[PDB]
């Protein structure tokens, strides 16, 4: 079980049961960022210090898809479902098999929508999703 | 008489009768140094010498690579195959071994030149075989074994 | 609570020094075995000699 | 043990156990180049200087093979193995018997692939491999 | 079944059913090159290393034809078909019978077009085709 | 109607009614090149692919003429007409009688101008023309 | 003491005590180049001028050696010494006895490394060294 080379052929992402397939080119196709800073250091006028830790365990994820990808169809159906009035979680979770690095969430929600650009060639479609809780998994294989 | 082929081989310009109907002949066409400058100079003290002051004499030898170019000819009804075996014996190891710092480099194109000798077309073949080997020599030379240095500060 | 003295065998011969050398040996043997079985033949010349030398020259690199 | 003349009949290369046989014509059939420069000199506006030494001990090797060589078959199998998802080292090492000059590596990886040109005659097939560490051997016989 | 000498009389190429016949002179008349590099080695500031493997299995092929070749007619019909609006695959595949070296693809597309030069003699016409997948065949006869 | 040998005595070019006669020596005296590439393949980070086809059907043509050719006079009159302010099409079309290979355009425009070099001997004069549409003719006689 | 003809048999180079012997063929086997330009002239919009002189007295040297040369062994030992972590100067100095032209440095460092090409014949090995100071010697015999 040697720590093999990194490859996109071992990263798996699941969005409400079905997989994510059509991804745009680039070094950043699925990016997750935390909500706020972990903490804040406050230093007074005398030199003492006090650290404050937040309770906000939330994250956002950005997915970049080609204009022709079944995940795009699934997401554009979910967006219309939200617009109609129905509101549900559709859990999303992704992981790398080489080092067990990644995370999972229980209830996400569509936060942004892509811009439909036609032009002369294909263009990215970016979706931004937001969770209320986000649990990373500890990479046990280093 | 080569070990690879089973025939008799003789030197280039002799004054003897032609040995048999199939046989070979090797000539030295030329040779030359290969690189412009030396690789190393080897210094060695002569065994039990003296230059008149209780010092063993020193002999220096340059080391450079050299190329020798020979001219091989096979006369008789089997020349092409005998030289084809030589061409294909240059690739296999433990077979193309030469004694001292020598290496067969390349065997060249093989031509056929039948000649009307003695009322009969005598089959013939000829090629070029080039070797490659370092250079040895030795000349007596002189050596430094002490020093002297003077240091002054002009204006103190 | 923890182990002490490092599992010596003589005055200053520790257990890990034995374990690592045994691993090196048992690795070179396996790699040598996996070399007669892949190639058909290993000739009896310097060409084949360096080919056999290629195994320790990689195990030492992987060990350092 | 005189320093004999150079010859390709004394150079030995081993790629994952088996030898390399089919090599194209030319003065450069197996070429290894280091990753980056050994160091960098920085001279300031006053005339002082500072040298910086890198920790990148990596190398790449280029092998040129005929279209009909068993090493070509081995490499084109290894390439497909990597494409499938398996990732391993396949150590490569080469040396010259006349001066013990050369080097070895423990874990390589196929980095480039040749271009299949048919044309009217035979054409080279160039493979480029990359290691993370590369240990040269010191030429002890000068 | 000895590994016979190479010859252009044993190389077969098929472009959408029909064969390719009219080829220009030269050591490179049908050349296939992969899309991107197989991988990339990244070495950090400390000396550790990490290899990354791509999922891009795509290739391009360049064919050189005489100004009078039925394949030129076929290709210039396919180009006009694409310009009209129809879009299809027209699989292309080529192989050498002496060593089973070559490859195949399922759906190609015309990517470049030749330049119509008249001049005083005949000139090459180069076509460049691109696939989304390209499967080489392993040379089993060495 | 056998496919006869190629010859410059069967190639006909017409520039706004009158023929083109004075052409410089060389294997390339009338060369037409398309505007842009036919298409573009985009492969994402997962391995899927999408091809994009352009709507740009435009071409440029380069004609090389001797310093003494009536076509040179015609072109240098047309250039001055454009400089004065008049703007028209002057259709250009050329074809080979042996294989019906070539093309036609409806409205061209002078894009480049030659350099008047005198020197000791005769020098080429190159004109570059550009169209907005370019229709090739399919070579029906192979 | 007439200014004799130039010859490579009177040029002496010393690299950390020992001499340099194995040098490749060519009109340039040991070449030293300065770090940066000596100065820079700046002319303003009015016609006045100002010259600026640098304090960078540094140089680089390139040595070309055969694959079988004791200097190659010495340099490849020094390179490994640097890679291990040891960092020292190893002064290099060279001169021509016919005109006292040349220079010396006090502390050099290996900056580049050669490429190990085997091929069919011998190939050059180029080493590039860099100093922080370089003092040329004035040719007193013209």
């Amino acid at each position: 079980m040697a720590m093999k080379a990194y490859s996109m052929l071992n990263v798996t992402a699941t969005l409400d049961g079905r997989r994510v397939i059509g991804l745009m080119d680039g070094d950043d196709a699925i990016t997750t960022s935390p909500g706020v800073d972990v903490g804040t250091m406050l230093v007074g006028a005398d030199g003492s210090w006090l650290f404050s830790q937040t309770a906000d365990k939330s994250a956002t994820v950005v997915i970049k898809l080609k204009p022709n990808s079944p995940t795009h169809r699934q997401l554009t159906e979910k967006w219309m479902a939200q617009r109609a009035g129905r509101l549900v979680g559709f859990p999303f979770d992704f992981i790398d098999s080489a080092s067990n690095e990644g995370g999972t969430g229980a209830e996400f929600f569509i936060q942004k929508a892509p811009d439909d650009s036609k032009g002369n060639n294909a263009v990215v479609r970016e979706w931004t999703i937001v969770t209320g809780e986000w649990t990373p998994t500890i990479p046990t294989l280093l | 008489m080569r070990r690879i082929t089973g025939i008799t081989v003789i030197k280039d310009h002799q004054s003897e009768d032609r040995p048999a109907l199939p046989y070979g002949v090797v000539e030295l066409a030329n040779f030359r140094d290969l690189h412009q400058q030396v690789r190393t100079i080897h210094y060695e003290d002569i065994e039990d010498s003296d230059n008149g002051e209780g010092f063993p004499e020193v002999q220096a030898t340059p080391e450079v690579e050299q190329e020798w170019v020979f001219l091989v000819q096979v006369y008789g009804p089997g020349g092409l195959d005998y030289l084809r075996k030589v061409a294909a014996a240059f690739h296999v190891n433990q077979v193309n071994d030469l004694p001292g710092s020598l290496v067969i480099h390349e065997v060249a194109q093989i031509n056929s030149i039948p000649e009307f000798l003695g009322e009969r077309w005598e089959k013939r073949a000829q090629t070029n075989i080039t070797l490659r080997g370092m250079s040895t020599d030795g000349f007596k030379v002189d050596v430094i074994e002490q020093h002297v240095i003077n240091v002054t500060g002009e204006r103190a | 609570e923890f182990l002490v003295e490092g599992s010596t065998l003589t005055q200053n011969v520790f257990l890990d020094e034995i374990h690592a050398t045994d691993w090196i040996i048992a690795r070179t043997e396996e790699e040598m075995l996996s070399l007669f079985l892949n190639n058909d033949r290993v000739p009896f010349t310097d060409q084949g000699m360096q080919q056999l030398a290629s195994v320790p020259r990689a195990i030492m690199q992987l060990a350092a």
